Formats: C-alpha cells, structure tokens, sequence
C-alpha cells in the first residue's frame, strides 16, 4: 500500500 | 490497507497487474483495475458489469484502441497510476458507507467510478454505461442480497 502489488 | 481487502478483491489486484503485463503495459492503471474485476468473474462487481453489458472483451477492444500495447511484455512489480491509486483509496470509503468493515470487489468497482475520469471511466462510458448507471445497478444488486 500504495504503489505495487500488495504494498 | 490491502488487509482489509476480501481475499476476492485481493485476487482482482494481483490480476489487474497481470492485465497489465499480458498486455505489454507497464503501469497498472484504472483499466486493469476494470479488467481484473470481470475476468475475476464471481463477485458483485463482476455481476454488476454483467448484468450492465460490459463485457471483457469490449473492454478489451476499447482498451487496445486508447491505449495499446508496448513492444514487451515487463518482469517484476508493475506500478499502479495516480488514478489507479486514487481508485483504491477511494474504494476504502465506498465500503465504510455502504456499511462494511472489508473492501469487496464491489467497493473496488465504486471507487473507480467515483474517481470517474480515468481510462477505465473513458471505456465504461464509450461502452454505454454511465457512471450514475453503474453506481445505481451496483446498489441495486446489493438490495438484492438484502432478501
């Protein structure tokens, strides 16, 4: 969260 | 906050980016946001484009006459748009007022339309589903489950 998958 | 997605609406982001990368993109925008909810295929969001006519492969057909694919297709993590990312914070709050305490498929489908000005939005209109129209067949099917 929130930039990439899952972040 | 991807915690407090539902392991369905977990599955429609990891699949936009694959969207994504199947397509030779290399930023995960709105549109696959749009994609991943209907090829995904099961949740309220996907019932919703459905039960509206917006189908994968209009969306598809729409996405490769805007955007179009690059030369290759990239490894590793894609990143998401602003708009992409504004859509998912947006959808946080989508699921708050509807009263729930996760972020489903449905939540997700809401925020998109409530950023309503990204390619993803541009498709949906082009398609002939209006983002009132989308917002209101999503609260109608959710009436639904009420029952």
């Amino acid at each position: 969260w929130l930039a990439f998958v899952l972040v | 906050m991807f915690e407090r997605f539902t392991d369905r609406a977990r599955r429609v982001v990891v699949l936009a980016q694959e969207e994504a990368r199947m397509l030779n993109h290399n930023y995960i925008g709105t549109e696959h946001i749009l994609l991943g909810l209907i090829h995904e295929g099961e949740g309220v969001a996907a019932k919703s484009l459905e039960s509206l006519g917006i189908s994968l492969e209009g969306v598809r057909s729409q996405v490769e006459e805007i955007i179009g694919q690059g030369q290759q297709a990239p490894s590793g993590h894609i990143p998401f748009t602003p708009r992409a990312k504004k859509v998912l914070e947006l959808s946080l709050r989508e699921a708050l007022q509807l009263g729930h305490n996760y972020i489903g498929t449905e939540h997700i489908l809401l925020g998109l339309i409530r950023e309503g000005e990204g390619v993803a939005a541009q498709v949906l209109v082009k398609l002939g589903a209006e983002l009132t129209r989308v917002r209101q067949q999503v609260i109608q099917l959710l009436s639904g489950y009420l029952e």
